[PDB]
RNA sequence: GCGCAAGACGGACCAGAGCGAAAGCAUUUGCCAAGAAUGUUUUCAUUAAUCAAGAACGAAAGUCGGAGGUUCGAAGACGAUCAGAUACCGUCGUAGUUCCGACCAUAAACGAUGCCGACCGGCGAUGCGGCGGCGUUAUUCCCAUGACCCGCCGGGCAGCUUCCGGGAAACCAAAGUCUUUGGGUUCCGGGGGGAGUAUGGUUGCAAAGCUGAAACUUAAAGGAAUUUGGCGAAGGGCACCACC
């Protein structure tokens, strides 16, 4: 393939709501501490409070609703 | 083989010609003339499974392929000319021309005018069917 | 029981219009009785679009756009879920929907 | 076997003194093998190019057609071949509640070259306008019709393609049309939808060289 | 039923009754 | 990508818009002929309305005879479907579909409502012709016209609301002006099946069209609407006897 991704991270600010057929995964909106003005929407899974930290493998790809 | 003009002081242009239906999609590359190619591509030269034809998957691999085809001969910036099926049978285009864009865009080429050159008719003959039409 | 006030389309001087076909299927439709939409879309929705600004050699250029209409059958656009049904006495509504976006 | 990209040359094409910006890209042939010949391989090939690729930064929705005619080794001479117009922009014309006006006509300039305009046209919804509809009588369409022939008629057989395309380039026919045209029926969009070449006389090599230059 | 295929049963029997006729001769 | 040829159709403009008795009618232009509405201090002076017999037109399919047959596609052929499909689905495909003639006169030909005349509400709109009335424009002056705004008249396709009134109710500005029952006039129905059937006449090369019974059997067959219902209908909520 030989493509190499930087290592990306995150900030969250406020929570939103969850998708998911059974709904496990929970939409939240962040921001980037070494970028301050871009945000994406992203899927997270497990439990997440706002004020804390995430960790990415990429930052350049956007997660669809369902399907 | 190669563009002997400067890539730094010009960049050189062809045409893509993006035929995307609901079973299938083409990658087709010429130059501004049209009248000869670089090279071709369809939905099932990368994946052997009919299934998988109409994807984003065979489209991004057909983009990889003429991508690299591209890079390799000299060809640096690309037209775009999208297609849906055309004539009398569907209007609007297939789900993986925009992943094909997005596949041809995101490996280093420069675009050029994008548009659309989809086989408009006037009046065409009868669709195929009845007059009940394709019930299921 | 008479349903509506009209019959299903706005044929109320002529008798005969024509007829054209949907997009789906192939079904016959008259003209005023189908359901059109006339819809309005771009080139990119919403994924690319900064990939065609930074990758294009032409400065801050314009994405166009791509002008489509489709017919449908009654029962393809309910299938489609376009149009949905609602009480009789909220069926007398002839307002479109607020577009918000 | 082998690729025959090995059998290639890489020619230029260029725009005659008419256009501003002379070169738009390359072309692909391969070399002449007895039968074959590198110069006929050239002819046919017509090129779709815009206007802003071949003036400044003018209108970008028309498109010109381009036909090659001769070579002399490593670059090619172009000549003017018809007109087109760009789909997104015929396709954002046509909106609901106001009338089409289409007119076309078979002119012949003062050399053979013959060439079949056409016009299309879209009504003033005005400035203190409350009526959903502002359509057109039948007979005022028909008049306004007959005026676009009768302007677009005037206009060419008085020239030649080296002055009526560049007064094809900008707006002028179309102002032509847009300016003698508010006493019946006020328009507000009129341009050229497309020139389509019909008939061209006997190739000679002297117009072809006094054009480029 | 619907009067439909009925009437087609129906016309299939006058024809088939109307041969029977004419053979009958 | 460039040229050539064939036939079909006139997308987008295309509308609760128009015309026609109805079926029906859409590239531009030219020719012939016809027509509603409007305007009128023109003309004749009751020439009128509905109409058995008789007569014209008439969707698609169908038949006879030539030309043409691009596309589509009854019959039929081939694979997958399901327990079974000579059905749905896909590839082909005869007759038709197109034009010129010659025929039957059949549709959910429906506004499921025959025509003429009169009367009784409101409101905002659209199409046609005529008439006025601040103002803007084809540049300015300037009149006449086209365009736009504000009112009116007459006819037409329509729309919203209504304790006028009506109806079994859906709903109706007509389906109103009906026990307080009578403006004029053509067709048509008496419980449901048998049956639009047998027979006879009629028209047609033919498919069939019009006219149209009886025996026997039956106590229900039907129309409107509320209440729970049953949806492989749409739209919300809940449950570890549903799940991640
Ligand atoms: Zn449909």
């Amino acid at each position: 393939t030989s493509r190499v991704q930087p290592i990306k991270l995150a900030r969250v600010t406020k929570v939103l709501g969850r998708t998911g057929s059974q709904g496990q995964c929970t939409q939240v909106r962040v921001e980037f501490m070494d970028d301050t003005s871009r945000s994406i929407i992203r899927n997270v899974k497990g439990p997440v409070r706002e004020g804390d930290v995430l960790t990415l493998l990429e930052s350049e790809r956007e997660a669809r609703r369902l399907r | 083989s190669l563009g002997p003009q400067v890539a730094e002081g010009e960049n050189v242009f062809g045409v893509c010609h993006i035929f995307a239906s609901f079973n299938d999609t083409f990658v087709h590359v010429t130059d501004l003339s049209g009248k000869e190619t670089i090279c071709r591509v369809t939905g099932g030269m990368k994946v052997k499974a009919d299934r998988d034809e109409s994807s984003p998957y065979a489209a991004m691999l057909a983009a990889q392929d003429v991508a690299q085809r591209c890079k390799e001969l000299g060809i640096t910036a690309l037209h775009i000319k999208l297609r849906a099926t055309g004539g009398n049978r569907t209007k609007t285009p297939g789900p993986g021309a925009q992943s094909a864009l997005r596949a041809l865009a995101r490996s280093g080429m420069k675009i050029g005018r994008i548009e659309d050159v989809t086989p408009i008719p006037s009046d065409s003959t009868r669709r195929k069917g009845g007059r009940r039409g394709r019930r299921l | 029981t008479k349903k509506r006030r009209n019959n299903g389309r706005a044929k109320k001087g002529r008798g005969h219009v024509q007829p054209i076909r949907c997009t789906n299927c192939a079904r016959c439709v008259p003209k005023d009785k189908a359901i059109k939409k006339f819809v309005i879309r771009n080139i990119v929705e919403a994924a690319a679009v900064r990939d065609i600004s930074e990758a294009s050699v032409f400065d801050a250029y314009v994405l166009p756009k791509l002008y489509v209409k489709l017919h449908y059958c009654v029962s393809c656009a309910i299938h489609s879920k376009v149009v949905r049904n609602r009480s009789r006495e909220a069926r007398k509504d002839r307002t479109p929907p607020p577009r918000f976006r | 076997v082998v690729d025959p990209f090995s059998k290639k040359d890489w020619y230029d094409v260029k725009a005659p003194a008419m256009f501003n910006i002379r070169n738009i890209g390359k072309t692909l042939v391969t070399r002449t093998q007895g039968t074959k010949i590198a110069s006929d391989g050239l002819k046919g090939r017509v090129f779709e190019v815009s206007l802003a690729d071949l003036q400044n930064d003018e209108v970008a929705f028309r498109k010109f057609k381009l036909i090659t005619e001769d070579v002399q080794g490593k670059n090619c001479l172009t000549n003017f071949h018809g007109m087109d117009l760009t789909r997104d922009k015929m396709c954002s014309m046509v909106k609901k509640w106001q009338t089409m006006i289409e007119a076309h006509v078979d002119v012949k300039t003062t050399d053979g070259y013959l060439l079949r305009l056409f016009c299309v046209g879209f009504t003033k919804k005005r400035n203190n306008q409350i009526r959903k509809t502002s359509y057109a009588q039948h007979q005022q369409v028909r008049q306004i019709r007959k005026k676009m022939m009768e302007i677009m008629t005037r206009e060419v057989q008085t020239n030649d393609l080296k002055e009526v395309v560049n007064k094809l380039i900008p707006d002028s026919i179309g102002k032509d049309i847009e300016k003698a045209c508010q006493s019946i029926y006020p328009l507000h969009d009129v341009f050229v939808r497309k020139v389509k070449m019909l008939k061209k006389p006997k190739f000679e090599l002297g117009k072809l060289m006094e054009l480029h230059g | 039923m619907r009067a439909k295929w009925r009437k087609k049963r129906m016309r299939r029997l006058k024809r088939k009754r109307r041969k029977m006729r004419q053979r009958s001769k």
